[PDB]
């Protein structure tokens, strides 16, 4: 039913920029929160960034704060991640995930991120000189 | 309805001084030109008719744009139908005019303008299209597909518009919960208590009163899908009628930032000019 | 910093196993948004428990969760061969961020 | 049925028309009103209220609270003006953003009289006199009191009552002026000068500020409605 | 049951009336009559408890 | 009799002044109770009268030479004022007017000016990127009040967002030029003319009666229009005091007591 498809992965040199994309279908993408999660080869999951149902609320992890940027385009059901000043440590598999946030007990908003219930297959990004 | 006339005046040498006042009291001095200079008698025929509230608000203004498509469905992302939350904060021109006042009370009028075009030149074959606009009040079920059972519109109002005809038009009464609409609200929806287990039990956003103020509009094209894609957009216009207002406020001076009263970008509206330069 | 989890746990078929995830007051100890995910090699993670103790539709009843203090626990009963996989804990943080656990691998004897 | 014939203009949409239309929620139960304080029935009521003028607008004063206050002192040279303005309420950068200017910017034509009020914020022991004048267009803008005294003017004496008011009467050739930059319908000039000077005793502050206000008289009106340039939306 | 009223004539050639009728039951469908009236701005300009004549001293 | 001398009396409290300017009644309306043809809830109201309608005095603030301003809100500022606060917390609904009296005195050799404004539905702006993100505790200061700032500095705290306001003085804290604030009820305290300001505020709202713990319907803003100065010295400062008295109060829906978390 619900599907998430990522794209834009590739091989780039250190210190350069790259952008990723994620498309969603089967649900009201205009009215949900979204997340980016990356997994280094043979390592655990690391939370990268997330955006709420309003573009104002937008958070980043300390390891990528000031370098990465996240944005959404509700007209095309697309979620983007802009990366600048890449480092070799950023090589990992990137997933696009859907949060189950929002829909609280009525008069509440900018909810905490409840958690992810749907995951995409992910795309691979390699940084090497 | 004409303005008051001007009275003739002559020289003055008196113990009463209307030119001196004290603004500390919080009042404005109600002087007239005859109180300071000699004046002639003038019959006045100018009027203030074109400045009343009805005349000020008697114009239609765009508030939203809705985009829909028509092509044979795939599993990819598509826009066979769209939904839009009713609000006037998506555009600034009408918002600024409304925010001169704290409360208001009026009827409403809507008008819809529809346009379409092709996207590929391979065929150029398509027949006339029909659009459906359904109003979903709060708490009603929402569509999940362009052809599910929800579109039966058993009790929801709906409009069927055929392409090429005159714009559709509707009227709505005052549908507020209180005795007047509130353009500003200085409060919260929930209050945290000392006995709460965690913070989210009372957390809420500042100055937000309700989740769904007026509902959503769902738009689709009832025609089946032609061999070639066709794209359309719907524009919505709004005109208040029978207007009343209370408690005037200063107008907005810096760019809007979100649905609140926040301000980020410019904060420098005034330009430079010399102190003693005409 | 990631939440603390044991490196690995082992158990024989038919037994019951428990995994613990620990944090602080700005974490599991402060909010009820805690969820558990399961990942087989070469597969995307699958959600098993959310809101501490709720199971998604279609998940077996053999999984359960609970919380106390600053520690949350995941319990697997009726251990089977197919349960061999990695498990992660997640929680909301008062700094408006999600945090994943270190991860644990389940070995079936 | 009844024969009919369609005239030009059928099926058009004019945003300023006035016609009936069907209702979408028939038999709705409307909430009755109540008596809320502070009802407004005309926009000129807002224009007839005093508001401060950003008189200074120097390079380092603009967009700060210092732009509302003009400085006076007892050592200033008495042969030069204190401030100067151009009587164009909707265009002059000083008068444009007041309440009167904001209301005017939605209209193209205006006509009537204006009032200027000034407030003196010195100490109780300070005293002096000041001259404020208005000169209709068509001549050299005033640059000295000898010239400013020939137009409409008021002599202000500082005392127990701290504020004084000047009225700018309606003098024009056209029946309505425009709200844009245009020399065919210019309004005139306004200036202020010392008469005598500020005097203070010992152990008293030697410099002080002054404030100004502007509002419309009861014969002011505006007719043709238009859009405003004070608000913009980015792509 | 029609309603007639007098126009405020502008330019002249060389009283004029116009007619209006309501076709819908619900009031929200009516047009705008625009026969408005003014009021006194005293509530905004002189909200003082004791009001003094303009020629008398303010204090 | 002169209008520069005035006396006020409510309940068991009295106030006197000898250098007032005049009294202002906002929008020319005096406080009153609810009429039968305007009521909404059907329960019997409670109106203690003397027990709640009296002058309470807030903490004093010092007018420094570099101060930018102060702001309060109502009925928030009166949360802990005895029986008024008790009735506010024991009932679901409430309604009342107010009388505001501001006090500030100085010699004949000082100079300066304060602007006092009463603003209905006085919303304020945030300090971070997240819109409408300020918290209840920070949005309700109490009798301590708040302050203005001369410029907008965007919050960049690393540990937590800090969820506070950031009012800019010349924007009045809500994105409008200060010069236009005189459309609201107001008075000016000019040290060479007067030493106090009095304003009477009726109940302004879109409803006959509303909750008091959730919604604030009036705001008070004090801004120095002209900075304070004294003879050839820069350490001068003088106090400011604010006194408020509810008028025609009535509370309707009774239940167990509330206890907000601050
Ligand atoms: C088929 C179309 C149906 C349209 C239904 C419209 C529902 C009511 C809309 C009311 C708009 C009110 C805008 C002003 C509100 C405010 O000032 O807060």
């Amino acid at each position: 039913e619900v599907q998430l498809v990522e794209s834009g992965g590739g091989l780039v040199q250190p210190g350069r920029s790259l952008r990723l994309s994620c498309e969603a279908s089967g649900f009201n993408f205009d009215d949900y929160a979204m997340h980016w999660v990356r997994q280094a080869p043979g390592k655990g999951l690391e939370w990268v960034s997330g955006i709420s149902w309003s573009s104002s609320s937008r958070d980043y992890a300390d390891s990528v704060k000031g370098r990465f940027t996240i944005s959404r385009d509700n007209a095309k059901n697309s979620l983007y991640l802009h990366m600048n000043s890449l480092r070799e440590e950023d090589t990992a598999l990137y997933y696009c995930a859907k949060d189950m946030s929002y829909y609280g007990s009525g008069g509440v908003l900018h909810y905490y991120y409840y958690g992810m219930d749907v995951w995409g297959q992910g795309t691979t990004v390699t940084v090497s000189s | 309805d004409s303005l008051p006339d001007t009275k003739a005046s002559g020289p003055a040498h008196s113990k009463e001084v209307p030119a001196l006042t004290a603004v500390e009291t919080g009042a404005t001095n109600p002087l007239a030109p005859s109180d300071t200079v000699q004046t002639r008698h003038v019959v006045q025929r100018r009027s203030r008719s074109e400045s009343t509230i009805e005349s000020f608000f008697a114009r239609g203004a765009c508030v939203a744009i809705i985009e829909v498509d028509n092509e044979q469905p795939t599993t990819r992302a598509q826009k066979l139908f769209a939904m839009w939350r009713i609000t006037y904060k998506d555009t600034v021109q009408l918002r600024r005019k409304l925010e001169f006042f704290t409360y208001s009370r009026f009827d409403m009028e809507f008008t819809f303008v529809v346009t379409a075009n092709f996207t590929n030149a391979n065929n150029g074959h398509a027949l006339n299209q029909v659009y459906q606009i359904m109003y979903i009040p709060p708490g009603a079920p929402t569509p999940k597909s362009w052809d599910d059972y929800t579109w039966q519109t058993s009790s929801n109002p709906s409009i069927f518009y055929t392409y090429g005809a005159a714009p559709a038009r509707i009227s709505v009464p005052y549908v507020g919960l209180a005795n007047a609409y509130s353009h500003f609200y200085d409060g919260f929806a929930k209050v945290p208590l000392k006995t709460d287990a965690n913070d989210q039990i009372g957390d809420s956003l500042y100055s937000a009163m309700t989740v769904d103020d007026f509902g959503v509009l769902a738009v689709r094209v009832v025609n089946d899908h032609n061999p070639t894609k066709v794209t359309s957009k719907v524009r919505i216009y709004m005109k208040p009628k029978h207007v009343r207002v209370w408690c005037p406020r200063p107008p907005r001076a810096v760019p809007y930032y979100g649905p609140g009263v926040d301000y980020r970008n410019n904060l420098d509206p005034l330009s430079e000019k010399g102190l003693t330069t005409y | 910093s990631a939440l603390t989890q044991p490196a690995s746990v082992s158990g024989s078929p038919g037994q019951s196993i428990t995994i613990s995830c620990t944090g602080t007051s700005s974490d599991v100890g402060g909010y009820d948004y805690v969820s558990w995910y399961q990942q087989h090699p070469g597969k995307a993670p699958k959600v098993m428990i959310y809101d501490v103790s709720n199971r998604p539709s279609g998940v077996s009843n053999r999984f359960s969760g609970s919380k106390s203090g600053n520690t949350a626990s995941l319990t697997i009963s009726g251990l089977q061969a197919e349960d061999e996989a990695e498990y992660y804990c997640t929680s909301y943080t008062r700094s408006s961020t999600l945090v994943f656990g270190t991860g644990t691998k389940v070995t079936v004897l | 049925g009844l024969p009919v014939l369609n005239t030009p203009g059928s099926n058009q949409y004019l945003t300023s028309d006035n016609h009936q239309s069907p209702c979408a929620i028939p038999e709705f139960d409307v909430t009755p009103p109540i008596d809320i304080p502070g009802e407004v029935k005309n926009m000129m009521e807002l224009a007839e209220i005093d508001t401060m003028i950003p008189l200074n607008l120097e390079s380092t004063k603009r967009n700060t609270m210092d732009m509302y206050r003009v400085t006076l002192s007892d050592s200033a040279d008495l042969s030069q003006p204190i401030l100067c303005l151009s009587l164009s309420p909707a265009f002059d950068p000083r008068l444009s953003h007041t309440m009167l200017g904001e209301v005017l910017n939605y209209y193209t034509h205006w006509a009537g009289s204006l009032k200027f009020t000034f407030l003196f914020c010195g100490s109780m022991m300070a005293t002096g006199k000041i001259l404020v004048a208005y000169a209709p267009p068509g001549a050299q803008p005033p640059t000295s009191r000898k010239e400013a005294m020939l137009g409409t003017h008021v002599i202000w004496d500082l005392g127990l009552q701290s504020s004084c008011t000047m009225v700018v009467p309606w003098i024009s050739n056209v029946t309505y002026r425009q709200t844009t930059q245009d020399s065919f319908t210019e309004g005139g000039y306004i200036s202020m000068f010392y008469q005598t000077r500020i005097v203070v005793p010992l152990s008293t502050p030697k410099s002080m500020s002054m404030l100004g206000f502007v509002s419309a008289c009861n014969d002011f009106s505006v007719r043709l409605l238009r859009d405003t340039t004070h608000i913009s939306q980015s792509a | 049951g029609a309603q007639v009223s007098s126009q405020k004539v502008g330019a002249h050639e060389n009283t004029i009336n116009y007619t209006t009728i309501n076709y819908y039951k619900d009031s929200a469908s009516n047009a705008a009559s625009k026969q408005d009236y003014s009021q006194d701005p005293s509530k905004f300009t002189e909200p003082l408890k004791d009001v003094l004549i303009k020629t008398a001293p303010a204090l | 009799y002169s209008d520069r001398v005035l006396q006020l009396t409510l309940g068991n409290s009295t106030i006197t002044t000898q250098e007032a300017a005049n009294s202002v009644v906002a929008y020319g309306r005096w406080p009153e109770f609810i009429r039968d043809d305007e009521a909404n809830p059907v329960d019997q109201p409670t109106e203690p009268d003397v027990a709640t309608c009296r002058f309470y005095t807030l903490d004093t603030v010092m007018w420094g030479k570099e101060s930018k301003g102060w702001w309060w809100k109502l009925p928030d500022a009166l949360r802990d004022m005895g029986l008024f606060g008790q009735n506010m917390y024991y009932h679901y609904l409430g309604r009342s007017g107010y009388t505001v009296h501001v006090q500030c005195n100085a010699s004949k050799f000082h100079q300066g000016a304060l602007g006092v404004f009463a603003i209905p539905e006085y919303c304020l702006a945030g300090d971070s990127d997240k819109q409408r993100y300020t918290s209840y505790a920070n949005a309700n200061p109490g009798e301590r009040g708040g302050k203005f700032y001369s410029q907008f500095n965007k919050d960049n705290a690393v540990t937590s967002p800090k969820r506070e306001f950031c009012p800019v003085d010349y924007l009045l804290g809500c994105g409008v030029l200060l010069g236009n604030a005189f459309v609201y009820p107001h008075q000016i305290i000019n040290l060479r003319t007067n030493n106090s300001a009095t304003i009477v505020l009726p109940y302004v709202n879109a409803l006959a009666i509303d909750s008091m713990v959730k919604h604030n319907n009036w705001g008070i803003a004090i801004l120095p229009l002209s900075p304070l100065d004294f003879a050839q010295d820069s350490s001068v400062e003088i106090p400011i005091t604010v006194t408020i008295a509810p008028m025609c109060s009535e509370f309707n829906g009774l239940r167990n007591v509330t206890a907000p978390k601050f």
